[PDB]
DNA sequence: TCCGCGTCAGACTCGTAGGATTATAGCATACGTG
DNA sequence: ACGTATGCTATAATGTGTGCAGTCTGACGCGG
């Protein structure tokens, strides 16, 4: 038989009213006084109408079958808003619709990073000038050559372009030989090897024992201001919170613990070892 | 995530879930309009395929090409074959203290020796350096040993050397047919960057000095050193476990 | 056979390891079997002890 | 002979004298895409078929059109120059002009309302440079030619598609180039079917009704017919002798007198014969005969008017005596046979379940389109549309032309559409094969295999793109304004632009340019694929196809193809191969006109080959006669066996023809096996070209025709004396025969100098030229990276020992002296090129200056201010070659680093850094810096520095140009003058600026003066313009991506010597690694004293079969021994006349030697400029098949007093003491691979990790660990050891946990075993969670 | 094939025999690629089993 | 139960290389938080 | 006020299709 989502659909709608000029009146005027049975009826009719309008919307984001979908959308926003009383026809106010909802549903759902409207309007009317000039200068517009016909920014034209630049997917085979995606090269920022994590661990305890070596009252106050073993990184000020309650003799004893711990470094073979780095 | 190049990349999961929820809140808006049944069927049919093709693309019909005119990879082909995560990214793994290089022949070395360049030691051999570095005193911390190797400085080629000795190093061969494809052995580090082979356990191989590249592996665990040493040391392996006959043999 | 073989061990982990693997998890599934480990591919794959 | 030829002669074994000259290699890629730009005037090829095709596009409603006028190619924006070096393609301006025109609707056809013209731009095609490139983003990038199944018709049968039945099914199938596919096949039940686009399965008389054929016309037109008189009471029939043949009487047969043959008896020949004699026309027969027979025609009574029995119904006694009463004695039947004539259409309509045409276009309707209900007119557009309108279907030419051939037809060139003729034509000849007659196609069979050339598919993705902008003409052009709407506003740039680079780049054709040798170029220009699109793949591949074809012969190479699962599909061209104007491969052949072998040559396509029968080039032609035996061998019918003279019609031209360009280069390929000669052919492409070129002792001959054709070297374009010599230029003056007499003559060629190749190899062009030399037309000037006096130089000869030494020759392991190390001669050069990117991140913009954080003055000290490494300053691993900083965000200094920073202070910037540093392990020299700038910030200093020299450069560069241009110029007004007003120094007394002013008599040279003085101030208008061009594009900013601001591109030129782990080889697939580079104490040495510099093993010998090494080495050796006999006597400083005695009887001695050279010709400096060169060893030609044999070898070695044998006595270097006997020495042409160990060494302890999996990245590309696979595991599990595998499982990959805790574990001497379980497993869990199945961990 | 290759390495083969010394050669070399993966998979049907 | 035609499961093992799309109108009040 | 979203335009227009079609041996599972 059929077994196509697409014909299956497409069937149905080949089985449907295919409405008059006073006919469509006769529904549409009972429709808006909410007749049930009429506001289905100009719907199912003129589902036709709308396949025929995503034969030209296809190859833009979504599918065919996704943009009938977001077209059958418009189409009631046009049967929710149509005026019988007005001579005019229905077919032409609802093509009005149709090509509408479908373009708003395609600038949303065709970009993985969701690129609101407003950034998405401006960027066309870029690239629309861009069709101008490349026909009459022969040459691919430059982001200078559009800033100077539309008299704007160089670094908008500049920002606009990199939101056009498309994504390359993880799972990509690698030239034209599928040995290897780029999930299986690009590395994990977030977690350094053991080398990096050995050096703060290392670096850290070899920091405890230096604190353990100074004065009670030097070690006291140098780490609760840069909040080693405190809670909160404080500064020279702040240390008065606690005891010292001073900003002269707060100053002088940090740095005499600095100056204390400068030379434990010169001894243990660090300091001018361990500037590089 | 972001690429280097300001460009971004996603895996084909996240645009098969955004036909998903897009289809799903559709249909949740066509519920709410009481929208006529032949359209809400075409929206649960789309749904349904949207679905089908989150779990498993290509099976059910056409499998949902993406960019590329290539088919989205899916859920369960993460799971499925060879390029699943079974056999790819589980049993099979790229391993650390690894190197490779060509290999050229031995044949001063006795059975139980190798060639090994002394940079490709150096480099397996990274941990061992700064952990023996800290017992002499040379290192006070490890980015101090790290710069001292890096520096390549003399002394510390001595203290790699140290390490070295009495320690057995893994030589594999592609492909790994039978156990005998891979052989341990008593590195002997030799400056240059070629690993040089016994001749003898060239057959267990089949390995031809016509640009053969073998891995190396340094077992790090002291059980990893025992077993290094009473199995899968080139002395210990001398008949083949498919007949009771020597592999190990001039030619 | 040989194929089949591979398939019939109790364990599912070393079934789906192998191959038909869309089809030997969605037995086990319904089935609700555990796997209680004696294999090699089974240590091998969690990274235990053989 | 000519001067560069003089200069070093190469003695030819060749007794085969070439009637035929090598063509030029680069043949196809140049001369296919020729066509594709090719504006040809009426017979459409490339561009202007697209358009005519395409165009003209009217509307949806036919009111509006467009209409193709004429397109042209502007110069390109950047040329090669500039293209390769900026990064954007080498592309031409496609400049089209459109036509609106406009018709008037109630009016008939008012086409003169509005005819709207203009010229329109749309998308820039790639050009093709002179070597055959496509220059893509600065690369220069080869796109091989395709070889596809021929469209037209083509006949195959599955051997037993049900083996159940295991009957040969046959079937047939038309392909076009464009269209729908249309198949014929048979069943068990010999049920002909016909399945459009090999879909559904529809009985093969649904497509005839179709066609408007009532059952009666089918029948009419497969079948004969058989005829049935009823005449009075006897029933009779007509019988052509030639029917029951091989049949069983099953009545008796009987005529006007005689009963031939009885009851249950064969009718043989003779019985045929019998009856055929004595004319018999008609038979009496039994009405039992007809139950079985099938009724022909339909048949209704005459009376009543009702149909008594259809067409095709079986007859039987009741309906035979039905018509006999009716009135019908004239009945016909079919002439069903089940020997020869096979009823197969009439079975067939017992199972159509169709009635009339408009029925049958229905169930055709129901197939491709079903569900959708079917009208009169979606019916008919459907089937009409497949094979049956302009637009949807095109066999095209050659489409025709094999479907014509394939039918046996009358017509070459025909319609591109399917007629009924055509479809009914196939049936029968599908049927024909199945009856007896007739034999299928092949696919593997050349004549089926067409090869498409890069112009042909250029012209198909072309088309795309016009078929692309087809839909937005007609959709704007229908419902938008008529007047209003411009041509241009409905046309789109783009889609044609990037329909072309969709080619151009993402196609598995269009692939980097292999350039690492000038025979990689050339033979990978001349590389034909199957696969890719519209061809076949590794998956597809079967054998048949990969296996080499008798028709390969002379058009493609049987050893010339990967060892990879891509090996019997991608081929090389043959030597003297060539495309046939339809696509088919030709090979030449000398005609033999009345048995005389005729000079002419013919180029015989590849069916036509099977035809004739063809003599092999072994024959012996008499000098202007015949074959001087009167046995020839020869070939034909793809099969070989000896025939008569007369019987010869062709002949192999060369014997050279069989093979490829990889393979011609071979010496001695005759004694090689063809596994390891495919090998050798194979690394000789991979032979990266040496520091200094050194020419081939052992060559074949074709050495200068690769380096000349491959577009490496710089030839001359006119003969004459060189009147400037340099290092980056060659300066030229023409002679007057040749010099035009309108220009000044003198032609310029600056020599490509050091740069990168696409494999990071050097590329140079060193003048092989001296100054002020006379030089003939067509010469080598310049020579390139692998070629010496214009003749291929692809690796270095060396005296070579083949022996033992120790086991370091052990598996084909190389023993290399150092001597070979000291000369540097296997010193390769590796131009490598970085790149640093200032980005503009969310943070902010990046720059270019020396501030960087975190710095020694010691790394700043090769940068100058700008943050640019000054040229000419040799770099190291860890140093910067530009400095870059990024922006620095919220960064949350640590604790413990604001504690450091407060301390030891330097309060970075907020600004990152990320400077270019060479990377760990490389060193070399800067050679130069090129800046990249988008066209706004503010510049570097050193950037304004290299800009300096450019324009600078420029300004003298071009001042020079004028400056000689002018000398040149002048010098022919001086030679013009004199003739007529002859006066020497008195017109010499003024400057030269007032010669113009001066003239002549009425006379030609006065018209002379003319054209030189106006082409004079030609050139001094045009050289301003020439000054714009290069000024601007010097301060132009340079676009780029989006986010880069500007770049730097720094060159680097690394010197890396041979060393164990590199691969070197011969050109006879004799592999190996160098395993020691012996001293030269320890290296053999003959009696006299010099070394030996390479010893291989013997054992790489026997199992290998590749006995063409030693020959190489053996003539080699000879070769060199009249080297050292001419370098003695030139160090001797002896006579002209003695070495050119000695000289002459070298040149003259193989049999019937090709070339014969008279140095009684040569003047005395010629003798001594070419001995000088034959002293290094007097180079050879040995052709491939044609070679030299131990009888011209073991001659040579008596000249050069060598041994006869080839075995020297050896002396062991480390001891003194000889070897207990001789050993093979001589000169091994070997080469060095690309395959280098430093490229291939790496190591690792612990570095990046994957993103997900968590384990390790691959490669030392990425820097990541070698992959320990299952195959690696199990191995493990056998021998027991489980922690080494858990080892390798957990801590060693995924295990986080481990990873880092094992590490800290190593560091404090305690190697203990940590596991936790791999992330991969853990992702594993969540995969199969996310699938809507529950798996979890249940405990203990 | 029915004709066999008559030369050897050192008499040096003729036009032909070294065509038809190719029917052999790319034939043998075809299934040493090819034919590997049915032999290597046996390897791998083997273990799972075993 | 049996025989033809459909889907579905495999196809060796390790190394190295490099980079590009079309377009979603066009403009005016509604909805969300410093 | 700034960013995001929501809305309407009133000639008539109302059933889609686009695109690769030499894998192969072996094994079942739904109809017929
Ligand atoms: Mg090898
Ligand atoms: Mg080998």
């Amino acid at each position: 038989r059929v077994l196509d989502a697409t014909q299956l659909y497409l069937g149905e709608i080949g089985y449907s009213p295919l409405l008059t000029a006073e006919e469509e009146v006769y529904f549409a005027r009972r429709a808006l006084r909410g007749d049930v049975a009429s506001r289905r009826r100009m719907i199912e009719s003129n589902l036709r109408l709308v396949v025929k309008i995503a034969r030209r919307y296809g190859n833009r984001g979504l599918a065919l079958l996704d943009l009938i979908e977001e077209g059958n959308l418009g189409l009631i926003r046009a049967v929710e808003k149509f005026d019988p009383e007005r001579g005019f026809r229905f077919s032409t106010y609802a093509t009005w619709w149709i090509r509408q909802t479908i373009e708003r549903a395609i600038m949303n759902q065709t970009r993985t990073i969701r690129l609101p409207i407003h950034i998405v309007k401006e960027l066309n009317v870029y690239l629309r000038t861009a069709r101008e000039l490349s026909h009459k200068l022969d040459h691919e517009p430059s982001a200078e050559e559009i800033a100077e016909q539309l008299d704007k920014p160089v670094d908008d034209v500049s920002r606009m372009l990199r939101l056009n630049e498309r994504i390359t997917s993880v799972d990509t085979p690698l030239g034209g030989d599928s040995e290897k995606a780029l999930l299986d090269i690009l590395a994990d920022e977030k977690e350094n090897g053991p080398e990096d994590t050995t050096q703060d661990d290392d670096m850290k305890q070899s920091i405890v024992k230096w604190l353990f070596e100074l004065n009670a009252k030097q070690r006291e106050v140098l780490a609760r201001r840069f909040g080693l073993l405190g809670y909160e990184a404080a500064t020279l000020e702040d240390v008065g919170r606690e005891i010292g309650l001073t900003r002269e003799r707060v100053r002088q004893i940090q740095v005499e613990g600095l100056r204390r711990l400068r030379e434990i470094l010169q001894t243990q073979g660090l300091n001018i070892e361990a500037l590089f780095l | 995530v972001p690429l280097d190049g300001g460009r971004f990349a996603t895996s084909d999961l996240n645009d098969l879930y955004r036909r998903v929820i897009n289809r799903n809140n559709r249909l949740k808006r066509l519920l709410d309009l009481a929208a006529p049944d032949i359209i809400v069927r075409n929206e649960k049919r789309m749904l349904q395929e949207a679905v089908d093709a989150l779990l498993d693309n290509g099976r059910r019909g056409r499998a949902i090409t993406g960019s590329n005119k290539r088919p989205l990879k899916s859920l369960a082909d993460m799971i499925k074959g060879k390029q699943g995560r079974f056999r790819q990214n589980l049993l099979g793994k790229r391993v650390d203290y690894s190197g490779r290089s060509v290999i050229t022949v031995g044949p001063y070395l006795r059975l139980h020796q190798c060639g090994l360049p002394k940079k490709m030691a150096l480099e397996l051999f990274k941990p061992f350096i700064y952990g023996k570095l800290e017992l002499r005193g040379l290192a006070t911390t490890i980015k101090a040993a790290k710069k001292m190797v890096e520096r390549e400085e003399a002394v510390v080629w001595d203290i790699l050397d140290e390490v070295i000795r009495e320690h057995p190093v893994l030589l594999n061969r592609a492909p790994t047919l039978h156990r005998l494809g891979i052989q341990a052995f008593e590195p002997v580090l030799i400056e240059g960057k070629a690993i040089q082979l016994h001749p003898l356990v060239c057959a267990a191989y089949n390995a031809d000095f016509d640009g053969d590249q073998m891995a190396v592996h340094v077992p790090l665990t002291l059980e990893a050193q025992l077993e290094a040493r009473a199995l899968m040391m080139s002395t210990n392996n001398i008949l083949s476990p498919a007949n009771g006959e020597p592999i190990i043999v001039p030619s | 056979g040989i194929t089949k073989a591979s398939l019939a061990t109790e364990s599912f982990i070393s079934a789906a390891s192998f191959q038909e693997t869309t089809r030997v998890l969605t037995e086990a599934a319904v089935a609700g079997k555990r796997d209680e480990l004696r294999g090699l591919k089974e240590n091998v794959i969690v990274g235990r002890l053989i | 002979y000519s001067y560069t030829e003089k200069k070093r002669i190469r003695k030819d074994f060749g007794k085969r004298p070439q009637v035929l000259d090598v063509p030029y290699l680069l043949s196809i890629q140049l001369d296919s895409f020729q066509k594709f730009i090719e504006q040809d005037p009426e017979g459409q090829y490339g561009l202007e078929a697209a358009f005519r095709s395409v165009f003209p596009i009217q509307s949806y409603s036919g009111n509006s059109e467009l209409q193709y006028v004429s397109y042209r190619l502007g110069e390109p924006v950047f040329d090669v120059q500039e293209c390769q070096i900026r990064g954007v393609t080498y592309s031409a301006p496609l400049r089209v002009k459109l036509r609106l025109v406009i018709y008037e609707r109630e009016a008939p056809e008012g086409t003169v309302k509005d005819i709207k013209e203009q010229e329109v731009y749309m998308g820039e095609i790639p050009l093709m440079t002179d070597n055959g490139t496509f220059v893509i983003n600065g690369t220069e990038r080869v796109i091989v030619s395709q070889l596809h199944r021929s469209p037209g018709v083509f006949f195959d049968s599955d051997k037993g598609k049900t083996h159940s039945s295991g009957k040969v099914l046959y079937n047939a199938r038309i392909i076009p180039y464009r269209g729908s596919w249309l198949d014929f096949e048979f069943d068990p039940k010999d049920n002909l079917f016909v399945r459009i686009d090999r879909r559904r399965k529809l009985p093969a008389t649904i497509i005839l009704r179709a066609l408007n054929y009532t059952t009666e016309q089918i029948l009419d037109l497969f079948f004969e017919k058989v005829i049935f008189e009823i005449r009075d009471n006897k029933l009779q029939m007509e019988l052509v002798p030639e029917r029951l043949r091989g049949e069983t009487a099953s009545f008796d047969i009987e005529a006007n007198g005689k009963v031939y043959v009885e009851k249950g008896r064969r009718i043989t020949a003779r019985h045929i014969r019998q009856l055929e004699k004595d004319d018999v026309k008609l038979i009496e027969v039994p009405v039992e005969y007809i139950a079985g027979k099938v009724v022909a025609k339909d048949y209704i009574d005459e009376s009543t008017g009702e149909l008594i029995c259809a067409a095709n119904m079986e007859l039987s006694l009741d309906l035979l005596a039905k018509l006999s009463q009716s009135g019908h004695k004239r009945i016909e039947t079919l002439f069903t046979n089940d020997l020869d004539h096979g009823p197969y259409i009439s079975e067939t309509l017992r199972v159509d379940p169709t009635n009339d045409r408009l029925s049958a276009l229905v169930e055709i309707y129901r197939m491709m389109r079903p569900g959708e209900p079917p009208t009169r007119e979606a019916a008919e557009s459907l089937f009409e549309n497949l094979f049956f309108s302009e637009d949807r279907y095109d066999l095209s030419a050659v489409g025709r032309m094999k479907f014509n051939r394939s039918l046996l037809r009358e017509e070459i060139e025909g319609s591109g559409i399917l007629s009924k003729d055509d479809i009914i034509d196939v049936m029968k000849k599908l049927i024909d094969i199945r009856n007896g007659k007739g034999e299928v196609d092949d696919i593997d069979h050349l004549g089926n295999r067409r090869i498409r050339s890069v112009g042909e598919m250029a012209e198909n993705q072309f088309r795309v793109g016009l078929v692309r902008v087809e839909r937005a003409v007609k959709e704007r052009l229908s419902l938008g304004d008529l007047d209003t709407l411009m041509p241009q506003d409905m046309i789109n740039a783009k889609p044609i632009s990037a329909a072309v680079k969709e080619f151009f780049g993402s196609s598995q054709l269009s692939q980097f340019m292999d350039q690492n040798n000038p025979l990689s170029e050339i033979t990978h220009k001349r590389r034909i694929s199957a696969l890719g699109p519209g061809g076949l793949t590794r998956e597809r591949a079967g054998f048949e196809v990969r296996d080499v074809h008798p028709t390969h012969y002379g058009r493609v190479c049987p050893i010339e193809t990967p060892e990879g699962p891509n090996i019997g599909l991608i081929n090389s061209l043959s030597v003297y191969a060539q495309t046939n104007e339809y696509g088919f491969l030709e090979t030449p052949y000398r005609k033999v006109t009345d048995g005389v072998v005729t000079d002419e040559i013919h180029y015989l396509s590849a069916i036509e080959e099977g035809n004739y029968v063809i003599a092999q080039a072994n024959s012996n032609l008499d000098e202007e006669g015949h074959f001087v035996e009167d046995l020839v061998t020869c070939r034909s019918k793809g099969e070989s066996s000896l025939f008569s003279r007369d019987q010869v019609d062709y002949m192999d031209v060369s014997t050279q023809q069989v093979v490829s360009v990889g393979a011609s280069l071979i010496p001695f390929l005759e004694h090689d096996d063809a596994n390891r000669a495919l090998m050798g052919a194979n690394m000789q492409r991979q032979a990266v070209p040496t520091l200094r070129a050194d020419k081939p002792l052992v060559g074949t001959g074709m050495e200068r025709a690769v380096a000349v054709d491959s577009g490496v070297t710089a030839v001359a374009k006119r003969g004459g004396v060189v009147q400037y010599v340099d290092a980056s230029r060659i300066v030229i003056k023409v002679n007057e025969d040749e010099m035009y007499p309108g220009e000044a003559g003198i032609d310029i060629y600056n020599l490509t100098k050091y740069t990168r190749s696409n494999q990071n190899t050097c590329i140079n062009q060193m003048p092989c030229v001296s100054l002020g030399e006379p030089v003939e037309r067509g010469d080598v000037l310049a020579d390139g990276p692998s070629t010496d006096l214009g003749e291929l130089a692809l690796g270095q000869n060396m005296r070579v020992a083949f022996m033992p030494w120790n086991g370091y020759n052990f598996e084909d392991s190389i023993l290399v002296s150092e001597r070979v190390v000291q000369e540097d001669r296997f010193t390769t050069i590796h131009i490598q090129e970085l790149a640093c990117v200032s980005r503009d991140t969310k943070l902010g913009p990046e720059e270019i200056t020396a501030d960087i954080p975190n710095v020694g003055e010691a790394a700043l000290s090769k940068l100058d201010e700008s943050g640019i490494v000054y040229i000419g300053a040799e770099v190291t691993g860890g140093d910067i070659l530009v400095g870059k900083v990024t922006p620095k965000g919220e960064t949350q200094l640590t604790p413990e680093e604001k504690l450091l920073r407060a301390i030891f202070g330097e309060k970075a910037s907020d600004v990152k850094d990320s400077s270019l540093r060479v990377p760990n392990g490389v060193s070399g020299t800067v050679i130069d810096v090129q800046v990249f700038t988008r066209d706004g910030v503010e510049k570097d200093k050193r950037a304004l520095e290299i800009e300096e020299m450019q324009l600078k450069q420029a300004k003298k560069d071009l001042s020079e140009e004028l400056q000689i241009l002018e000398a040149g110029l002048f010098s022919r007004i001086r030679a013009v003058l004199v003739a007529g007003g002859v006066e020497a120094e008195k017109l010499d007394k003024l400057p030269r600026d007032r010669w113009l002013e001066l003239g002549l008599t009425d006379e030609e040279k006065q018209n002379q003066l003319e054209q030189l003085a106006e082409q004079y101030d030609e050139l001094k208008h045009e050289f301003e313009k020439k000054l714009e061009a290069k000024r601007r594009k010097i301060t132009q900013g340079d676009d780029l991506a989006p986010g880069v601001l500007k770049i730097v591109k720094v060159y680097l030129a690394v010197k890396r010597r041979i060393q164990p782990g590199d691969k070197m080889a011969g050109r006879h697939g004799n592999k190996g690694v160098i395993s020691k580079i012996n001293p030269i104490e320890d290296m053999p040495y003959d009696e006299n004293g010099t070394p030996v510099d390479i010893v291989l093993n013997p054992l790489g010998v026997p199992s290998r079969m590749n006995i063409g090494q030693i020959l190489e080495t053996h003539l080699g050796m000879a070769a060199k021994g009249i080297g050292d006999k001419i370098n003695a006597m030139l160090k001797q400083q002896q006579e002209v006349a003695k070495l050119r005695e000695f000289i002459q009887r070298a040149y003259d001695l193989g049999a019937d030697v090709r070339q014969k050279v008279d140095l009684s010709t040569f003047s005395d400096e010629e003798v001594m400029r070419l001995a000088e060169n034959l002293r290094k060893g007097m180079p050879i030609a040995t052709p491939v098949f044609d070679g030299a044999k131990e009888a011209e070898i073991k001659e040579l070695l008596k000249l050069g007093d060598l041994p006869t044998s080839g075995q020297i006595r050896l002396y062991d270097g480390r001891t003194g003491e000889q070897f207990e006997r001789p050993v093979t020495v001589g000169y091994m042409y070997m080469l060095k691979l690309n395959h280098l160990v430093d490229d291939k060494m790496h190591a690792r302890s612990t570095g990046s990790y994957s993103l997900v999996t968590q384990q390790p990245l691959g490669g030392k590309a990425q820097f990541g660990g070698q992959r320990f696979g299952e195959m690696e595991v199990w191995a493990l599990e056998a021998y027991g050891a489980a922690y080494t595998l858990q080892e390798m499982l957990t801590v060693k990959s995924d295990d986080v946990n481990g990873r880092t805790k094992m590490y800290k574990n190593i560091v404090d001497g305690n190697h203990q075993m940590e596991p936790g379980m791999p992330e991969s497993f853990n992702v594993l869990l969540k995969e199969i969670r996310s699938l809507g199945i529950n798996i979890e961990l249940e405990d203990e | 094939i029915e004709t066999p290759i008559t030369a050897n390495f050192r008499e040096g083969l003729n036009v032909l025999q070294y065509f038809i010394s190719t029917h052999g050669a790319r034939k043998g070399l075809a299934d040493t690629a090819l034919k590997t993966a049915n032999s290597g998979y046996l390897t791998r049907r083997l273990v799972d089993v075993a």
